[PDB]
RNA sequence: AUACAGUGAAACUGCGAAUGCUCAUUAAAUCAGUUAUCGUUUAUUUGAUAGUCAUGGUAUAACUGUGGUAA
RNA sequence: UUUGAUGAAUAACUUUUCGAAUCGCAUGGCCUUGUGCUGGCGAUGGUUCAUUCAAAUUUCUGCCCUAUCAACUUUCGAUGGUAGGAUAGUGGCCUACCAUGGUUUCAACGGGUAACGGGGAAUAAGGGUUCGAUUCCGGAGAGGGAGCCUGAGAAACGGCUACCACAUCCAAGGAAGGGCAGGCUUACCCAAUCCUAAUUCAGGGAGGUAGUGACAAUAAAUAACGAUACAGGGCCCAUUCGGGUCUUGUAAUUGGAAUGAGUACAAUGUAAAUACCUUAACGAGGAACAAUUGGAGGGCAAGUCUGGUGCCAG
């Protein structure tokens, strides 16, 4: 029923650390606001990806519904998740203490 | 300030006139009538100025073209009658026409404007995309094509109102016991 | 690990600590612009750069202990 | 005569400065197997010069009113020379030795300037008539005159002497310290940016977030729709007769439908957090989920009071 819709627009890429760039709305009918965990695994599979590396933050909700203005990443390696995030982001995805 | 107060404000002329707007129109205020007026001045008064500037200067040409133009984007200028003599004859009755509110009325949403203010202020009718809750829209052209239901209103769309459910729950409790 | 190599308080030493609020009014002064420094200084930056005793002596702080004085 | 080429240390002097008695890794090669020689790739310092960040003076170009301002400078050298000290360095910056000058109606000089001033300094006014936002104000102070101290850069004033003025603590011997907010609130973090250190981190009441704080000036809600009953009267203008007109009037009954104020799990949030945006679940029938403020006017008693030529007037 739901249109799980979140369009990771502006899309480029960075291969010198090694990860992909995309901002985030969030189109998501008579749906409240899908959270960044199942959010994590879901772009884990379509980018083939790791549930560490998948990163995406910052998510605001428009007017009308079914959109929200957020901001998201993607790691390519597991090494570039655990060493590159800030650890206030390691702490929102519960990685660090 | 965003109202101007009329400066005779309680004459006959002006007490009885907006007896008349507002009773028709369904507002609530003086402010809103003045609401109005005080734009209208505006646009008028610079619409006469045009005129003092005389014919074929480029300022008057450009410009007009320009206001002109955009009341009828607006919708309360009509497309076969681009003067600046009828930006002057312009009125406030023809701004509270395009009002949200008697717009909903006047496509037949609702009965009476009213009803189609309690329609809007209860967040049912939605232009366009968005649920619009501000009986003053001030509705465009393609827009006023475009005003309806919105689809979580129970009266164009979704499962039934909260009395409603509680009702229908209520008749089946009386089956039930 | 029979010298130590982990870690580490006290201290030696290196460098920074020269990027705080209140009170008084100047018309080539200030400020803005533009020079000059074949007339000066520079911790720092970077760049070059010196053929002219199988290892010399110290000392402290800390620590130990004994004390003074209302402090 | 051209086409092309070359240039245009000595003598000493001195507190010696020096030419590393310092950290990370090669393991080989040779035989003298000594553990001998030899060696390579990374840090901290040092000689000088360049360069960088700065700084100092300095050329010249530009800012108001006023002659009801005609004098000014040698009365700290005023102008200049020469010599020396001083300074990182020139230069009357300072001293000797001198010369006797310079500025001036092209108004020097002087006076006032509200000089919170001005600078296209500053982003501008993505169309306010000239208006916003930023930046430089300029100097001085950090009880008060005076003097000294390091560092590349301080005349540091949260070092030291003495002085003067304060004001403390005590066992009376002594000891030691420095205004700022308020009137007539001082809660979280270095997360966005930048900075600083032997520098990923440490830190930065820089920088940021949040909370008390109707003012002026905004957008809504406090109800929408329908059925039935019962009644014959309503309403507008005229100074008195009067006249004009017509679906109306009532604390009368009654039906379902809408929701937002609220109430309330989460998600989204940020260093973290509040609120927010979203979001399930509740949640409107009158004494409700109970709006004010102002104006005009009646009527009532076995009631009170006063004046009258009954029963009336005030």
């Amino acid at each position: 029923s739901d249109a799980v819709t979140i369009r990771t627009r502006k899309v480029i890429s960075n291969p010198l650390l090694a990860r992909k760039q995309f901002v985030v709305d969030v189109l998501h009918p008579n749906r409240a606001n899908v959270s960044k965990d199942e959010l994590r695994e879901k772009l884990a599979e379509v980018y083939k990806a790791e549930k560490d590396a998948v990163s995406v933050f910052g998510f605001r909700t428009q007017f009308g519904g079914g959109k929200s203005v957020g901001f998201g990443l993607v790691y390519n390696s597991v090494a570039e998740a655990k060493k590159f995030e800030p650890t206030y982001r390691l702490v929102r995805y519960g990685l660090a203490e | 300030k965003t109202y101007s107060t009329p400066k005779r404000p309680y004459e006959s002329s002006r007490l009885d006139a907006e007896l008349k707007l507002a009773g028709e129109f369904g507002l609530k205020n003086k402010k809103e009538i003045y609401r109005i007026s005080f734009q209208l001045s505006k646009i008028r008064r610079a619409a006469r100025d045009l005129l003092t500037r005389d014919e074929k200067d480029p300022k008057r040409l450009f410009e007009g073209n320009a206001l002109i133009r955009r009341l009828v984007r607006v919708g309360v200028l009509s497309e076969d009658k681009k003067k600046l003599d009828y930006v002057l004859a312009l009125k406030v009755e023809d701004f509270l026409e395009r009002r949200l509110q008697t717009q909903v009325y006047k496509l037949g949403l609702a009965k009476s404007v009213h009803h189609a203010r309690v329609l809007i202020t209860q967040r049912h009718i939605a232009v366009g995309k968005q649920i619009v809750n501000i009986p003053s829209f001030m509705v465009r052209l393609d827009s006023e094509k475009h005003i309806d239901f919105a689809p979580t209103s129970p009266f164009g769309g979704a499962r039934p109102g909260r009395v409603a459910r509680r009702n229908a729950a209520r008749k089946a409790e009386a089956s039930g016991e």
